[PDB]
């Protein structure tokens, strides 16, 4: 776990050294979750000196996307090739988080690229680096994603996932609610169905009973 | 919903009637409603079975079945032209108002699904608005007006589960 | 005329049956027969030609059949109407176009059509039950 | 003591043997009990086998008017004699020196898509297996409708001697016999009776599934039985119409209400079809219709 | 799917007779290398032009058709050739099955969350609400 | 790495041999056995098990060959596609045995699998582990080690209703909607737990785990499960066709019972 | 016999040729075979009149369209048998009541 | 079938009028029917289903209309005024628009070519509206099936039907 060897290493340093160690977390392959070496005190403290540029950086890699970096780069020191590599790969994360069939029109607008051949380069680069399963449509210019990664999520977030597992956990309780009553239901009518039978022919017999004497 | 529940209640009123025969006002309420709901049948009918007396009466009755024959005939221009003949004292008047939008309504929808390319005349004539405000109408629908040629171009416009048990249920027995 | 016939030659074939048929009307046995047999060869050379297109020109088919236009679309209209060309004309540009029908739709319209003349007949015979039990008749 | 079935005494079993009662009565063995090992294995071999007909034997004892059923193997067939009494006798010595002692029981074979019955051939093996070989017993599998109606569909028979006429006494379960194979059901029905089926575990086994399910409800919930048999239905289909043109053509005139009978058929048919449907629609409401 | 540079380097550190190229030229390497890349390439994409295929096998896109069209016939690929569209199309990847794969996608991810709250915090929220829920 | 399916009845043979075993012998004893299978690309599926004979001598199991060759020409007159694949036995973590016993397997074929099952377990989980052997050089000394796999269990009907037959051993709709409540029950379980956790972690009762919340953020993200237009078309396809085949059902319901009440009629209303 | 050789093996390639393909122009059989666009239509129409090959020619635009594109249509085939016997039937029903 | 057969051997010779009518609405021929109904006009008026016989008259026309489109795919309104007999490219054109206003015909109209395209596609079988029709149905069904069996039983308990 190269996070947990940043994080490990980075116990007691501050300063440029932390900068420093910024930048190689940013440009390391492999490592796309940020939040254990956002939370820590020594890297909160930051924002109190000259290197608060550092800290909002790491803040865009963690929870903002490749678009931010267009408004807000005067600001932010200067990325490398690794590290824009990376924010676009997480901003192809961030748009599969909430649509399943990505347009192409919406990837190139975001990831600023010319022409389809980088944007699909791009695709498959993430691919490979397994933070989104998914395949390539061309024909209807389409990225249809089975399975992306989750990004990191800050304290105002957890309230959306317990709304939607309470939304799913009511659902599943009207479904078994539903077939209690459907067995039940389907119980009943057979019983009566059967029981009507037999008086229709009780009293058959009885009628032909009667009519023998 | 508003016409409906008249259109009920002129009915029965006339159904009822104090021998048969019904008052003029609601002869004519009766037949501007059945033009109304495209009860082309039912007015018809109502036409036929109105005493003479009451149109040798009531002259208005005839003005409303000179609209409602050209509605029969499927006479669009017609239709707008002897809608503007004619008026009532607030008897008539909202229902004879309404059947101007229903028809433009109409016409505007056989336009639309019934046609590829129809002159600017034409459609004038169907709508019955003039002829610049028929084509600068159609801007936010996107109609693709064409010029010098003036050709149109239309644009073309839970209980599962129960009911499936109920099925089987009725299946198996 | 049989080779050029198997071999998808047909203005050949159907010049040298005319030619022939004067002649051969002045025969015993087979002359009443003559006619008939005639059409049918022709109709079997229609259905041979269409048969590899999907989509065929009608100026080229009526050069092939030695005819012009208007009658070829005529004896296609024909043939389409009852016949074993499943075709359609686009008449604009004259286009004879292989029509491939839907067999979902086919069958959920006749299912749905098996289905309301059930339940009238159902209905007719219910009626029927109740006038026989009821003793109603005409004398 | 739930494992006391699997212990195997030989000498109880040679007394039993030597001491046959089923030589004196004809109605003896009535009870069959199947190892849960043993039901996987014959259903798995049999959807194995695909469209076709696959048949092994069946390994276990017989304990007092009960047929116990231990294991099985699956004999090549591609035999009646020559080979297919050659991989027995082979894979029995394999199997006597690994630790099972049990003896052959009986031989299954699949019945795909035409129920579980004996035909004439079948009556003919059986009959000649219990001549010489006894006990024995004939179990056949349907592995066609047992994934249409969610229910093993296997049955265990056992056929009566040449000559013995039985007192009615038949329950004869209804079964949508083929229209091709109906008129084999006829003639040789009343020559075997079935016995009860049963199923056993043992503990370690009973612990493992109970430990199973925790993980397998996935495949319960993700089934969609609707494509997996789709020209099954289509054949019962194809053999309720020809049923439906004959039962029309017995009212022209004038078995029993033949009407009847496709009746069943199709309500059959439609249950399993409207089954299959409501699973996918309880699919869709539990995982589709949490639109965020 | 192997790049040009990469397989650049592997001939340059390749010694002379392992090269064995026919008189007519056709590398072994490389055309190994090109129906490796198709095959790779399969496996992402639905479907693909001929233009785009061409650059990403990095071949002339008439030879990109020949080579699909070859590989298509011996049965190496599953897909199919539409020439006046120019588009060679992969396996269908039809809705129902793929539903039913998301659903068991879906239920791993829950028993694989519920595994591992369960193994990283045992007591607290794990077995006390096991227990209060089965209460 | 490769992935590996399960199959239960490979369980269910492990088991039943080790019972058997036990019950034989009267005490418990250890069972080495083999597995059969197919390989698919990378992907490995193990089918079936057939038990294997092995000797002691000294204190090492030695493999008899000639057995193993015998039943390898047994099984394969019979499954023909399947293959070997590996060994199995019974026990608790590997062991230097079971490093000697696979060291004779290799032999055999190049990458065998291991499965060892844990007949006496306390835990909740099942207790099959699948490892693969890893050769090392450690001090100049050529060693090998098992690195585990993660395995999953394979998608077969008859099988999954076989397993569910045995698993319970005891109207229509009301036997259907049976197999459904008991899954949705899991379900409906797992996502309460799930969610019980989350609402103590946002409220404060437990340390903060990021990891086990971002996998809670994906599982929320995963839903709902393929929106698209054509899965609607397709699903509104089935319902239709299921449609049909109830009317027509319905229809022949419909046509027996007038037949039925016609004659009837005829028998009371008429004299023919 | 030269003709006829030609012919043959004209043919077989052509068969092997349309093997991957769904829709292929005509003008790209006529340069792989080696003769006009004319003969190649020929060609085409025998081998589509001799069940050979498994498709039909789009003239107007000169393409060869491959019927490769199947599904499921025994279910129909099934569903309209059934829905002609229930009309058999119900009639005959019927007509039994007087 | 289970007509009397006072209909099939008294009541159809006085109804020959109607008989020749239909024979006539059976080849597609406008003016023969138009002959044969002047011709018997006094039967038609005396029997006072006069204007019944002209609504056959113009259904004659929707007819061929609707038989062209088992042929054709598109026609020009030139074209159409000549195998329907309709005199006229506008006649053709309100009557092709009356048909497309009623739904008796699936078509389009395109005044710039003079031409008239047909479709032939009522309804594909994908969506929750016919799968509601399909309920509706079947639900009137189970009602049938019901009443029958309620009047079987009824007939099952009574004393007459238990002596035979
Ligand atoms: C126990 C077996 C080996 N056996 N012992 C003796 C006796 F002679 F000793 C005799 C036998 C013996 O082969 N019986 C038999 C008979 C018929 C079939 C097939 C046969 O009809 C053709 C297929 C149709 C069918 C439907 N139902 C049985 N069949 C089979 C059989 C069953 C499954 C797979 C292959 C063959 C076995
Ligand atoms: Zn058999």
């Amino acid at each position: 776990n190269l996070l947990e060897q940043f994080i490990l290493l980075a116990k007691g340093t501050s300063g440029s050294a932390l900068t420093a160690l910024i930048s190689q977390v940013l440009e390391a392959p492999g490592v796309y979750v940020f939040g254990e070496l956002l939370e820590l005190a020594n890297v909160q403290e930051l924002a109190e000196g000259a290197n608060a540029a550092y800290l909002q950086l790491l803040n865009l890699f963690a929870y903002g996307t490749y678009p931010d970096y267009i408004a807000n780069k005067e600001s932010l020191p200067e990325l490398s090739t690794a590290q824009q590599n990376k924010l676009k790969h997480l901003t192809i994360v961030s748009l599969a988080s909430r649509m399943k069939c990505i347009p192409y029109s919406v990837l190139l607008k975001d990831l600023e690229m010319r022409n389809l051949r980088e944007l699909e380069d791009l695709i498959i680069e993430a691919v490979y680096t397994d933070i989104i399963q998914g395949k390539l449509d061309q024909r209807n210019q389409l990225l249809e994603v089975d399975f992306c990664i989750g990004r990191d999520i800050r304290k105002k977030d957890i309230n959306n996932i317990v709304k939607t597992l309470h939304e799913w956990c009511d659902g599943c309780e009207a479904v078994l609610l539903g077939i209690e009553q459907q067995v039940l239901r389907a119980n009943q009518y057979k019983e009566n169905h059967n029981r009507t039978q037999q008086q229709v022919e009780a009293e058959v017999t009885n009628i032909k009973k009667t009519l023998k004497a | 919903f508003s016409f409906k529940k008249l259109l009920d209640q002129c009915e029965n009123q006339e159904l009822e009637a104090p021998g048969g025969i019904a008052t003029p006002p609601v002869y004519g309420q009766l037949l501007a409603l059945y033009l109304l709901h495209n009860d082309m049948n039912n007015a018809r009918y109502l036409w036929k079975r109105i005493p003479p007396a009451i149109k040798s009466a009531n002259s208005e009755l005839g003005g409303i079945w000179s609209v409602g024959q050209r509605i029969w005939q499927r006479d669009f221009p017609g239709i707008y032209t002897t809608i503007n003949a004619h008026q009532w004292s607030e008897t008539v008047q909202p229902i004879m108002e309404a059947l101007r939008d229903a028809t433009r309504r109409r016409a505007f929808a056989l336009v639309s699904q019934a046609y590829t390319s129809i002159i600017a005349d034409d459609f004038a004539a169907f709508v019955g608005l003039p002829v610049e405000e028929a084509v600068k109408g159609i801007l936010e629908q996107g109609w693709q007006a064409d010029s010098t040629t003036r050709m149109v171009l239309p644009r073309k416009p839970e209980q599962q589960l129960a009911r499936l048990t109920d099925y089987v249920a009725f299946l198996e027995n | 005329i049989i080779f050029k016939f198997y071999e998808s030659k047909y203005a050949s074939c159907l010049k040298m049956l005319d030619e022939m048929k004067d002649n051969l009307l002045l025969d015993m046995y087979l002359a009443p027969h003559v006619r008939t047999l005639y059409t049918q060869i022709r109709n079997r050379a229609l259905i041979q030609y269409f048969s590899p297109y999907v989509s065929a020109d009608m100026h080229r088919m009526a050069a092939a059949f030695n005819t012009t236009v208007a009658a070829l679309e005529d004896e296609l209209t024909q043939l389409i109407l009852e016949g074993l060309i499943s075709a359609r004309v686009d008449s604009h540009s004259k286009i004879l176009y292989a029509r491939d029908v839907d067999q979902r739709s086919t069958t959920f319209e006749k299912s749905l059509l098996m289905g309301k003349e059930f339940q009238r007949r159902a209905k007719a015979m219910m009626l029927r039950a109740a006038v026989l039990r009821n003793q109603i008749h005409v004398k | 003591s739930i494992d006391e079935i699997y212990k195997y005494d030989k000498k109880q079993q040679q007394e039993i043997l030597a001491a046959k009662p089923w030589t004196k009565d004809h109605h003896y063995f009535k009870y069959c009990k199947i190892s849960a090992l043993a039901l996987l294995k014959m259903v798995m071999h049999a959807r194995s086998g695909g469209n076709l007909e696959v048949m092994g034997l069946m390994l276990g004892k017989v304990d007092g008017e009960t047929m116990i059923i231990m294991d099985s193997f699956a004999l090549p067939v591609e035999n009646a004699q020559a080979a297919a009494y050659e991989y027995m006798a082979a894979y029995i010595e394999n199997a006597k020196q690994v630790g099972r002692l049990e003896n052959a029981i009986g031989w299954y074979h699949s019945h795909p898509g035409y129920g579980c019955w004996l035909s004439g051939i079948d009556v003919s093996t059986q009959m000649l297996n219990q001549q010489f070989q006894e006990p024995f017993v004939a179990v056949v599998i349907d592995p066609t409708r047992t994934i249409s109606a969610g229910k093993v569909n296997l049955g265990a028979f056992r056929t009566y001697p040449k000559g013995y006429k039985p007192p009615d006494e038949g329950p004869s379960e209804y079964q949508t016999i083929p229209l091709n194979k109906i008129e084999d059901f006829g003639v040789h029905c009343k020559q075997y009776y079935a016995l009860e089926v049963s199923y056993f575990k043992s503990s370690l086994d009973r612990k493992l599934l109970e430990l199973l399910w925790n993980k397998y409800w996935v495949n319960t919930l993700s089934s969609s039985s609707l494509l997996t048999n789709a020209d099954y239905t289509t054949g019962q289909v194809f053999d309720l119409s020809e049923k439906l043109e004959q039962s029309e053509a017995q009212l022209g005139r004038g078995s029993e209400d033949k009407l009847a009978k496709a009746t069943r058929d199709s309500c059959k048919t439609t249950i399993e079809a409207i089954h299959g449907l409501m699973s996918q629609v309880i699919k869709d409401k539990l995982f589709n219709q949490i639109n965020i | 799917i192997i790049r040009g540079n990469q397989l650049q380097e592997f001939a340059a550190m390749l010694m002379p007779h392992q090269k064995a190229t026919t008189a007519d030229g056709s590398s072994i390497l490389d055309r190994a290398v090109i129906e490796h890349n198709l095959l790779s390439a399969s496996k992402l994409y639905n479907n693909i032009t001929f233009e785009e295929l061409g650059a990403l096998l990095e071949i002339p896109a008439a030879k990109a058709e020949k080579i699909a069209s070859q590989m298509i016939t011996e049965g190496r690929m599953n897909g199919f050739i539409d020439q006046i569209d120019g588009i060679v199309h992969f396996e269908t990847r039809e809705a129902l099955p793929t539903w039913d794969k998301q659903i068991q996608s879906l239920c791993f991810q829950v028993n694989n969350l519920l595994e591992k709250i369960s193994q990283t915090a045992p007591e607290w929220t794990a077995q006390a609400m096991e227990a209060q829920m089965a209460q | 790495s490769v992935s590996v399916a399960l199959h239960p009845l490979v369980i269910l043979n492990i088991s039943d041999h080790w019972i058997r075993m036990r019950s034989q012998e009267g005490r418990p004893v250890q069972v080495i056995g083999a597995l059969i299978g197919k390989q698919e690309g990378r992907n490995i599926e193990v089918m079936n098990s057939f038990e294997l004979l092995s000797h002691t001598v000294e204190e090492k199991i030695i493999i008899d060959k000639e057995y193993y060759y015998t039943k390898e020409e047994q099984f394969k007159q019979v499954f023909k596609e399947l293959e070997f694949l590996g060994w199995y036995t019974t026990g608790g973590p590997p062991d230097p045995s079971d490093i000697h016993v696979h060291k004779q397997v290799c032999e055999i074929i190049e990458s065998p699998l291991f499965l060892k099952l844990n007949p006496m377990t306390k835990h909740t989980d099942l207790p099959v582990s699948v490892f693969e052997s890893v050769i090392d050089i450690i001090n100049g000394e050529a060693t090998m080690l098992f690195a585990e796999l993660t395995y999953t269990l394979a998608t077969e009907e008859a099988e999954r209703i076989g397993v569910d037959h045995v698993a319970r051993m005891t109207s229509t709709v009301a036997e259907h909607l049976i197999a459904q409540h008991s899954a949705i029950k899991m379900l409906h379980s797992r996502v309460k737990l799930i969610l019980e956790y989350v609402k103590a972690s946002e409220a404060g009762e437990v340390p903060f785990n990021h990891e086990i919340l971002r996998e809670a953020y994906a599982l929320c993200h995963c839903l709902p499960v393929l929106s698209t237009d054509k899965f609607k078309t397709d699903f509104y396809d089935q319902c239709n066709d299921v449609g049909l085949m109830a009317y027509l059902g319905t229809i022949t319901k419909t046509c027996n019972t007038m037949n039925q009440f016609v004659n009837k009629f005829n028998v009371l209303y008429d004299r023919q | 016999h030269i003709e006829e050789l030609l012919r043959n093996i004209r043919t077989q390639v052509l068969i092997k040729l349309i093997k991957p393909y769904t829709r292929i122009h005509i003008p790209f059989i006529s340069k792989e075979l080696n003769i006009d666009v004319a003969d190649v239509e020929s060609l085409l129409v025998q081998c589509i009149l001799d069940n050979t090959i498994h498709g039909r020619i789009d003239q107007v635009n000169q393409l060869l369209e491959l019927d490769h594109q199947k599904r499921g249509g025994a279910r129909y085939t099934a569903l309209d048998k059934w829905t002609n016997q229930l009309n058999s039937l119900n009639q005959a029903v019927v007509s039994k009541l007087a | 079938k289970y007509t009397s057969q006072i209909v099939g051997r008294f009541i159809k010779p006085l109804s020959n009028a109607y008989h020749e009518l239909a024979q006539v609405y059976s080849t597609n021929n406008p003016s023969e029917l138009r002959n044969l109904v002047n011709k018997h006009s006094e039967t038609f008026t005396r029997d006072n289903n006069m204007g019944l016989v002209k609504q056959c008259l113009s259904s004659l026309y929707k007819k061929n209309i609707q038989r062209l489109t088992k042929t054709f795919l598109t026609l020009s309104l030139q074209d159409m005024a000549s195998r329907v007999q309709l005199s006229g490219p506008q006649e053709a054109e309100k009557y092709v628009l009356h048909m497309i206003e009623d739904g008796e015909i699936f078509a389009s109209i395109n005044q710039k070519d003079g031409m008239v395209s047909f479709h032939d596609n009522p309804e594909k079988y994908n969506n929750p509206a016919m799968l509601h029709n399909i309920d509706q149905e079947m639900l009137k069904c189970i009602e049938l099936d019901e009443r029958l069996k309620a009047m079987d039983q009824e007939i099952t308990v009574n004393p007459q039907f238990v002596q035979k």
